[PDB]
């Protein structure tokens, strides 16, 4: 997504070369010191065996010439806070003493309690007078990196939580639609027009004319400018970039204004996720231990729907034997599989491919090996020649389907740059528009997390007074353990900001609301909301909203003041007994679908040295039966299971032809022999 | 992450002797010592082919024989019943 | 069941492909394995009747690296679930330390009778409940489902249609002649499944001073009748547990249901502890759906107290502070005193 | 921190406040990380010692065991079950017939001592009782059925032929996750790994050589308290023993003149095996492995029978040093 | 662990192993001598009653 | 004894099976030798016949030779005799 | 259109008044839309009858034990409850039972006017002692469900009369459960199991049809709106 | 005993959404008989949708055409929110052209006779001067959520772009019981229903689809001697 692009730069490795390494890692370097506040941000660190040595700029950090993390301050001088800010490296930060931008400004720069919440040079928080305070932070979330930021209610989140849900902001995959969040905060408009995914006028004008592909601006003088987009490219994980505009004909623009949208984009401002009906109740054990239902709906109207795009090569170089070509002239296939290929070798474009069909005709010399005795009497028994070429095209692999959008194609003819030996090259792009569906990792914004444990049909999913269905369910048992209550939060605004309040503000302002900016007091429904980091929604506000939520279409306040409602079960058909909640959270689509996951093998291709099966997916490949499995399978005195495990699938190399004849044949599975590691280390050790 | 393509790929071993098996039962499916002249031509149990010479010297008679005895065998192979077990191999 | 398990049928497909290519050629479907081999490979639909014939009654292991102790490694009985993602048993999750955040697990196959028999006798589901370790059950039920079978047990005071002794101008109207007919009478709004009754049991064995009192030795069940005054609830977790099992009537604490199924195991046979569990997970599920356990900001109350607390411990702190400042004590007995503190706090 | 954090995660954090926590969270998820490494060695290495305890007879035929507390005794003459009997005595075959006060042998030799059994013999009035053990088997290469008593999977006497020794020590390995540590004690896993790699602890507190009162030889900064031999012939001078930790209680503190026991601990802390050894015998330092060990399982929870440490411990006391040659090849 | 010094000993004491543990009987791809690996349940034969 | 009916890769039950044997290692050697028997039984039907038999009991419509093997057990159809 | 399978309906018989009814394969999800209507309608839509108040000699504001017999009257009234009785008149007919002396009273014992006929044998109703006397004169009723025990149905007038619970309903625990069913290689068509138990009144098929009767024109009475709809046809 | 056969009354609210009420009915039984109806209205409505459209510039899904401010798989999505009633059973066909620049409604859409569409006001796209769209929808009679049907399987001629089709004319149910539930035993529930379609056919339509559905398939339990 654009925010994993923005946030792979601004990004501080503690690792590499000058650096220090994994293993060389103590444990000391890896924790936050306290002069990390304002330049780096203690939250967003990769969650594996990289905790702390890889961590990001914060927001308002910028760099010393010498190398040093600057942070701005505002400067206090006699107690009236000025707006001379200044940058401080570290050592400054030590010398001064340093305020809070939370405090009491009576409007004038002037502070008002003396007691004021301050950090001195050691980490350490007292209790200064105004009087000594000469260094104040400009703004709360400065502590805070950009992804972080971007998390409503983060103050309420523990940092486990904010830690996973930072990092799985990134993980975000472009949906066909992009629809803005409800509740977010500042950075989702400044998080995107920054990245560089959003197309920005440049300067001022009147829009000349726009398409599907490009934009032609009028600027002020003379000059006119076509902004040319990115429609379907492939991004560097598989994942669609499209950009659209979102100008019209006749609309005037100014400069640094957001002319089209990008991949995770809407309207200007960053869409991960769309905005999901959502309850917290425990259904029928389907959303036990962090798993999540869905409603159909989503698989219905294509709510979360990424188009993933794959990109294939392969090259025609040059042989010893001599030099091979891409033609239509392939040995033994039917002419069946030879329909989608055009006269020349490739497939044609938008012709949909499934799992083991030829993408690009390509046949090598092979030479002359003296065949065996009956394939030359079947051979003259059909006729057919020896066909002393053999094919190497290019299949699709396995567990794949989709169209095809664009073929690439290079070559020596035409003069371009190709590698030594190389004739002629060709790239095939092959895209499929991946739905949702049950094992998909779904996530929201505060580090809750699961795949989905079952597509509901639309009837049987708990359903409100008005009839309209939920559209996911999470679970409770989640929720006070793990110390996220923020979703919660989330969940209550994002109800609010479905609904849409009125404060009845008939005799004065209620008491809640007194500190309420104005065009606040009331709110349309679908109104976009925002909450900045540490200093967002109180909870006496998120009630005092709660309290009134004007109705929907007839006189039915669906949600009452506690932020329950009374769900009807889509499948039984009795009210539930209790009141639960329900709201609307913003989840996103993660990049660990199981059509990228899964994996079999029964037989494939070999390793070298070793004879054991080959492994990680991308060829058949096979999962490590490692040391702590053989350790459980003696604990079970399992001894067959474990010699065949470790012999006749592995390494007894004249063995696995005898498994794989005894199945098929319907025989017995023949008794295992030696391995060819245990020969290997003999032949090793002599 | 090297494969071997030389390796026996365990489908192809048992494929090529269940095809040994079938292709023998069409053998002997056929008539009676032109199968086995059909059968020494391309080798199926000596190994090596051997040319009309040898077929006629170890059976006492002529080459174009041999080649019209190899002609009328060949001929019912092509027929569906015999290639049907056996299209399916090539 | 707990000795099942889903497998991708995409997947199954691919690991069964030697056994549903020696089938479909047996059934005539195809000339040769090379036929055969690629209409496995092209999935013509008749691939599929096929290899439910070839799962069945065909054990797969099922490994979640990392294998930490003996349970890492179970075998399941294998049936087909549409998707692409392995359906796992819930009660198997304590035992494989998996959630379901995106976990992933391996399948395996064994191959030969002595390899079959080993996963079949030895490392099947429902023959591993209790640790290797202490003997403590793992396929007990636990998170959501000790939600509901809590919620299901537990019984609340001046709740709908209790027992009460009140007479003069009207009969007790608690008594229920039979669980059926409670049951009738919680399906209408009458009796909540919480409330104190007195039901007339004929197919529940009554604790052991009931059943020494009202038949003294040899009270067989199945046919005798015995009054008890429990809860609707109890009653119907009560018919779960098998009918040798003296009736409980308590309320289902982790640990109640941790000693019930160690009792269980202990003196009966597995396949009965096994089905015992199972049912106890159809009837945790269906009744923490029914609990109402939610989470909402309105749920998390503050205490009310909380401020005099806090400048109740405040100016203590601040006298520590102070007594620092004046110089009695260094800079570690004051932190010392702040920890203690604000321990108390 | 001495602040400390004031608000709740439903009030809401301040910046200060939310930037004091991750401190602790991610000490919390490194210190995690590297703990799983941890566990994984010592499983590695516990199962590499106990590969070759298999059980290969049924019974044999021993009647050396150890004793077990079961229900020790109260001032009001009422017996009160030991909190530790589910994990120590409970699925253990009796070795000795359990007689109370001549009334009758409760239960006798080749009962599995189960839960019914327990509560008879609770009822019975009886607490000490000898069970046999892997400890005591007297087999020859590997462990008896008998001696191992019930596995605690199947419920039954284990089978002839299961592999003991994985079991024990992937039973001792998988719960090294739970188990955390704390704050010079070593109290955590690493306090399991000086025990089982049977290392001097980096507390090493020196125990007792012989009976008598004190000779409280108390040093600045350390303690050279002496202990006056009751009947022995010298009094044990100890030597500079640094005063920051305490002294061991018991009955009191230690004080001069109190009469210590042939292996009382003397201050405070962790003993080494090797003295306990060499004082007190196999026995005594076959108690003091499985106690500390359990010590620190059941102080994070975890229940874990005692047969699985006894298999490792077994494991453990194998061999004997040559301090005389004879005149045949042992050097 | 510290596979060249046990390797370097062994070969100087000519130390014959005997194949007898649950990770010799491992590398070596034989059947293990423990559960259904031993000779008592190995050897067992089946004949209808 | 009163369990409720298995079904699948229960029947029969374990612990009726383990009464027949000492171990369910004995169990496990036991029906993978008699399956294998069944196996073979099966391959060489088709030439003359040799001393193998069975499946004594009636197997279903197509049923693993383990699965009869197992049921065989329980049937009280076989003996054996240790190592 | 086509229903492209035709589900069927086969019953496993366990005891004499004891089904297991499956109906396989539902068209997905339809097994829940029809097993929750036929569970509630197989309940609270078959007529029956039952006791629905008794008045007992010598307990008029006490209702604790009566006169003679072992039992309280509690325990008179629950074993009333399960009596089961078939009925032809719409008005509150009453049982009169009467027996003096020792022994127990079977359900027999009661004299049954034309019509209500006693169903169950001779289940013990009280068990009088010291040469007792019962009398209790039953009001017997049809209707459907469970209604429970209608409290004040005059005002109080008749005080002897102690307002029982009445099952109403012949059948008495219906428990539905659905599963996966393959068809083709759907593997997610619907197969529901009805486990029914009933009184020996009627036979559960008997019952079941009934209930299928009764919602077959309740779902009449919803289609009779516009007959020539199109839909799905089996 | 209680001996009154329920009623069936209606309540019209707007063109497409109505109110129907059955009373009296047998005590709670009013919420099961209304998710009956909600599980059968919401699921097994035959209607009909668009399945594949046909852009003549256009090879695949994932491209664009020249002139036209979207591109073609929001053309895609935009035609998947389009309502259609068809009358007969084969897989007909309609046309669009367009030429020149303006907004491309739903009305523009020519028919052939039998199918027709019920919101001309659509927005589908938007040209320019250089915008020329020509398409082909192929629409066909359904039930529920069927998904694309990948173009191999069909004739499998390049160009005939797969939509996900939704034959469901029902948009939203809900109801509401008012059970009186007096304390004299003459209980009776009040079966409030809703049903709102998204104008392909009236609400009254489809519940007596559904009800005809519900009568065939309990006739099945109905019929046994
Ligand atoms: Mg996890
Ligand atoms: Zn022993």
């Amino acid at each position: 997504n654009p925010l994993s692009g923005l946030t792979h730069k601004r990004r501080l490795s503690a690792l590499g070369p000058g650096g220090l390494s994994r293993e060389r890692a103590g444990l000391e370097v890896r924790d936050v010191h306290p002069s990390h506040y304002g330049r780096m941000c203690p939250i967003e660190t990769p969650e594996g065996p990289n905790i702390g040595l890889i961590g990001s700029l914060s927001v308002y950090a910028r760099v010393n010439p010498f190398g040093f993390i600057e942070t701005p301050y505002r400067k206090v001088v006699d107690g009236v806070v000025s707006d001379e800010i200044v940058y401080l490296t570290a050592d400054e930060e030590d010398r001064h003493v340093v305020a809070q931008a939370n405090s009491p400004i009576d409007a004038d720069g002037r502070f008002v309690e003396p007691r004021v919440l301050v950090r001195r040079k050691a980490g350490e928080v007292e209790y200064v007078p105004s009087s000594e305070v000469d260094y104040m932070d400009v703004s709360p979330r400065q502590m805070v990196s950009v992804a972080t930021a971007m998390i409503p209610f983060l103050e309420h989140d523990d940092a486990n939580r904010a830690l996973m849900g930072a990092n799985m902001q990134r993980q975000a995959v472009p949906l066909v639609r992009s629809e803005a969040p409800l509740v977010g905060t500042g950075m989702e408009l400044r998080a995107a027009i920054d990245a560089g995914d959003v197309v920005v006028a440049e300067e001022s004008g009147v829009i000349e004319e726009v398409s599907a592909d490009y934009i032609t601006v009028m600027h002020d003088n003379g000059t006119r400018r076509t902004y040319r987009m990115r429609k379907f490219a492939r991004s560097n994980h598989g994942t669609c970039a499209n950009q659209c505009p979102i100008v019209d004909a006749g609309d005037r623009v100014e400069a640094g204004q957001v002319i089209a949208d990008g991949p995770c984009t809407d309207d200007g401002e960053m869409a991960l996720g769309k905005n999901l009906l959502v309850a917290i109740m425990p259904w029928e054990g389907h959303n036990y231990e962090d798993a999540i239902i869905l409603s159909n709906r989503l698989v219905e109207e294509d709510v979360l729907t990424s188009i993933h795009i794959e990109e294939h090569e392969i090259d025609a170089r040059d042989t010893k034997l001599g030099a091979e070509e891409i033609t239509r002239d392939i040995p033994n296939i039917s002419d069946e599989v030879l329909a989608d290929l055009d006269e020349r070798g490739i497939v044609r474009i938008g012709a949909e491919v499934r799992d083991g069909d030829i993408l690009v005709g390509k046949v090598t010399p092979k030479g002359e090996t003296e065949l065996t005795p009956e394939e030359r009497l079947l051979r003259a028994i059909f006729g057919e020649k020896a066909r002393e070429v053999r094919d190497t095209s290019l299949k699709v692999p396995h567990g794949e389907s989709g169209k095809v959008i664009g073929i690439r194609v290079f070559s020596r003819e035409d003069e371009d740059e190709l590698p030594a030996g190389v004739n002629e090259l060709v790239r095939v792009y092959v895209a499929q528009k991946r739905k949702i569906s049950d094992g998909d990792k779904l996530a929201g914004r505060h580090g809750n997390k699961g795949v989905i444990g079952k597509i509901l049909p639309v009837e049987d999913m708990p359903f409100l007074a008005d009839g309209t269905p939920v559209d996911i369910i999470l679970n409770t048992h989640g929720v006070p353990r793990r110390m996220n209550i923020g979703q919660i939060l989330e969940t209550h605004l994002g109800w609010c900001a479905h609904s849409g309040w009125k404060v009845d503000a008939a005799k004065g302002v209620p008491d809640w609301a007194a500190r309420l900016p104005d065009e606040l007091l009331e709110a349309q429904p679908n109104a976009i909301v925002s909450t900045p980091v540490f200093d967002g929604a109180q909870e006496a506000e998120l009630q005092g909203l709660l309290s009134c939520t004007l109705p929907n279409r007839d006189g039915d306040v669906l949600v009452d003041a506690d932020g329950k409602a009374m769900l009807f079960d889509g499948r039984s058909g009795e009210p539930f007994p209790y009141p639960v909640t329900v709201g609307y959270m913003y989840i996103m689509k993660l990049h660990h679908l199981v059509d990228d996951k899964i994996h079999a093998r029964s037989t494939g291709p070999y390793s070298m040295i070793t004879q054991q099966p080959l492994g990680g997916k991308a060829q058949f490949g096979g999962q490590r039966f490692g040391e702590m499995e053989c350790w459980a399978m003696q604990a079970y005195g399992a001894a067959y299971t474990l010699q065949e495990l470790l012999t006749i699938k592995s390494d007894d190399t004249v063995g696995r032809v005898k498994v794989y004849e005894a199945i098929v044949k319907g025989e017995n599975i023949p008794e295992p022999g030696i391995p060819e590691s245990f020969k290997v280390l003999l032949k090793e050790l002599q | 992450f090297i494969e071997d393509s030389e390796a026996v790929v365990a489908v192809d071993a048992v494929s090529f002797t269940l095809l040994q098996d079938q292709l023998q039962s069409v053998l002997d499916t056929l008539s009676e010592r032109e199968a086995g002249v059909v059968r020494l031509r391309f080798g199926l149990t000596d190994g090596q082919p051997r040319t009309l010479d040898e077929i006629g010297q170890v059976y006492g008679v002529t080459r174009e024989r041999i080649r019209q005895i190899e002609s009328k065998t060949m001929s019912k192979l092509r027929h569906p019943s015999r290639s049907q077990v056996l299209r399916d191999y090539l | 069941k707990l000795h099942q398990c889903g497998l991708p049928k995409l997947m199954a497909l691919e690991l069964f492909k030697p056994f549903v290519m020696k089938r479909l050629v047996d059934l005539n479907h195809a000339q040769n394995i090379k036929s055969a081999k690629r209409m496995v490979e092209r999935q013509r639909p008749q691939v599929w009747d096929v290899l439910e014939e070839v799962i069945a009654e065909h054990p797969v292991l099922l490994n979640r690296a990392p294998t930490l102790h003996r349970l890492g490694i179970q075998a399941f009985e294998p049936m087909l679930v549409e998707g692409k993602a392995i359906q796992l048993h819930p009660l198997v999750c304590e035992a494989f330390n998996a959630d379901f955040d995106g976990d992933q697990m391996a399948v395996h196959l064994p191959l030969s009778a002595e390899a079959q028999a080993e996963a079949r006798i030895l490392m099947l589901s429902s023959n591993n409940i209790l640790s290797p370790a202490s003997g403590r059950p793992l396929a007990m039920p636990r998170l959501d489902m000790v939600t509901g079978l809590y919620y299901l047990t537990t019984e609340v005071p001046g709740d709908t249609g209790e027992y009460q002794p009140a007479s003069g101008d009207h009969p007790e109207t608690g008594v229920y002649s039979s669980p059926a007919e409670a049951i009738m009478a919680a399906d209408r709004g009458v009796l909540s499944v919480r409330a104190k009754i007195k039901v007339r049991l004929t197919q529940l064995r009554p604790p052991v001073e009931i059943e020494a009192e009202l038949f003294g030795h040899s009270g067989w069940q199945p046919g005798d009748a015995w009054m008890a005054e429990t809860t609707l609830g109890r009653v119907m977790f009560n018919e779960l547990l098998p009918l040798g099992y003296p009736f409980v009537n308590k309320q289902m604490h982790k640990k109640v249901q941790a000693a019930i199924i160690n009792d269980l195991a202990e003196r009966y046979p597995m396949i009965v502890v096994a089905q015992t569990v199972d049912k106890l997970k159809d009837a945790g599920f269906y009744w923490a759906t029914r609990s109402g356990v939610t989470v909402s900001m309105a749920d998390v109350l503050v205490p009310p107290r909380k401020k005099e607390i806090l400048d109740h411990y405040e100016e203590r702190a601040d006298k520590v502070e102070k007594q620092f400042q004046r110089g009695a004590l260094n800079h570690d007995e004051r932190n010392e005193a702040l920890v203690e503190i604000w321990k108390e706090a | 921190i001495p602040r400390p954090v004031k608000s709740s995660f439903r009030e809401g954090l301040t910046v200060l406040e939310y930037f004091i926590n991750t401190h602790g969270a991610r000490k919390g998820l490194a210190d995690t990380a590297l703990r799983t490494a941890d566990s994984g060695y010592l499983t590695r290495r516990l199962v590499d010692v106990s590969q070759d305890v298999i059980v290969r007879e049924h019974d044999c035929q021993t009647e050396r065991g150890i004793v077990v507390e079961l229900a020790e005794r109260a001032p009001d003459g009422t017996l009160i079950r030991d909190p530790y009997i589910e994990t120590s005595a409970y699925a253990r075959t009796l070795g000795t017939d359990a007689v109370d006060e001549a009334g009758n042998v409760i239960v006798e030799r080749g009962q599995d001592l189960g839960d019914p059994e327990i509560d008879a013999l609770l009822a019975a009035g009886i607490t000490q009782v000898k069970v046999r053990s892997v400890l005591t088997c007297a087999t020859s290469t590997g462990v008896c059925a008998t001696c191992y008593g019930r596995s605690m999977a199947t419920g039954k006497l284990v089978d002839i032929g299961e592999a003991v020794g994985i079991v024990a020590a992937q039973s001792i390995g998988e719960p090294g996750t739970q188990l955390t540590m704390r704050t010079d004690i070593t109290g955590g896993l690493p306090r399991v790994q000086e025990l089982f790699e049977a290392r001097v602890p980096r507390g090493k507190a020196p125990i007792a050589d012989v009976t008598g009162r004190v000779r409280l030889e108390d040093g600045e900064r350390f303690y050279k308290i002496t202990i006056v031999p009751d009947d022995g012939g010298e009094e044990v001078v100890y030597d500079k023993i640094s005063k920051r930790q305490r002294l061991r209680v018991f009955k009191r503190v230690l004080s001069d003149g109190d009469h210590v026991e042939v292996g009382q601990q003397l201050m405070e802390g962790s003993a080494d095996p090797h003295e306990v050894l060499r004082v007190q015998g196999p026995r005594e330092v076959q108690i003091h492995l499985v106690r500390e060990v359990q010590e620190v399982y059941r102080a994070q929870g975890v229940s874990i029978h005692d047969k699985h440490i006894e298999v490792i411990v077994r494991q453990m006391l194998r061999r004997v040093t040559i301090i005389d040659s004879g005149s045949t090849e042992f050097l | 662990q510290e596979t060249t010094r046990v390797l370097t000993d062994a070969a100087i004491n000519c130390r014959s192993d005997k194949l007898n543990g649950l990770k010799e009987n491992v590398i070596i791809g034989k059947l293990i001598p423990a559960g259904t690996g031993i000779n008592r349940y190995r050897n067992i034969a089946v004949q209808p009653t | 004894g009163g369990y409720d009916t298995p079904l699948g890769i229960t029947n029969p039950p374990i612990d009726e099976l383990l009464d027949r044997v000492s171990s369910k290692y004995a169990l496990v050697i036991y029906a993978a030798k008699r399956a294998r028997q069944i196996n073979d039984y099966y391959n060489q039907l088709g030439e003359g016949i040799l001393e193998y038999v069975g499946p004594l009991v009636e197997p279903g419509l197509q049923e693993k030779p383990l699965s009869i093997a197992l049921r065989e057990i329980h049937a009280d159809l076989l003996e054996h005799t240790e190592g | 259109m086509l229903i492209s399978q035709r589900p069927t309906l086969s019953e496993d018989v366990l005891t004499d008044n004891r089904s297991q009814f499956v109906i396989e394969p539902l068209e997905p999800g339809f097994g829940y839309t029809l097993g929750n209507s036929l569970r509630r309608t197989l309940l609270s839509s078959i007529p029956g009858a039952a006791v629905t108040s008794i008045r007992i000699d010598g307990v008029l504001h006490e209702f604790t034990t009566v006169p003679g017999v072992k039992e309280d009257v509690t325990e008179i009234i629950l074993n009333l409850k399960s009596l089961v009785v078939s009925s032809e008149e719409d008005e509150p007919v009453t049982m009169y039972l009467r027996k003096q002396g020792p022994g127990e009273v079977t359900a027999g014992d009661i004299v049954p006017p034309a019509g209500v006929t006693v169903h169950n044998p001779g289940m013990h109703i009280a068990t009088l002692n010291d040469k007792g006397k019962l009398e209790v004169e039953l009001v017997v009723e049809r209707g459907r469900g469970y209604v429970p025990a209608v409290q004040n149905r005059a005002s109080g007038a008749e005080i002897g009369r102690i307002p029982v619970d009445s099952i109403y309903s012949p059948v008495l625990k219906v428990t539905y459960k659905v599963d996966a069913t393959r068809v083709e290689q759907r593997t997610d068509f619907d197969k529901l199991i009805l486990d029914v138990e009933t009184k020996n009144s009627i036979s559960p098929r008997d019952a079941l049809a009934s209930a299928g009767k009764t919602l077959v024109e309740l779902f009449g009475l919803a289609r009779e709106l516009n007959v020539e709809a199109e839909g799905i046809e089996i």
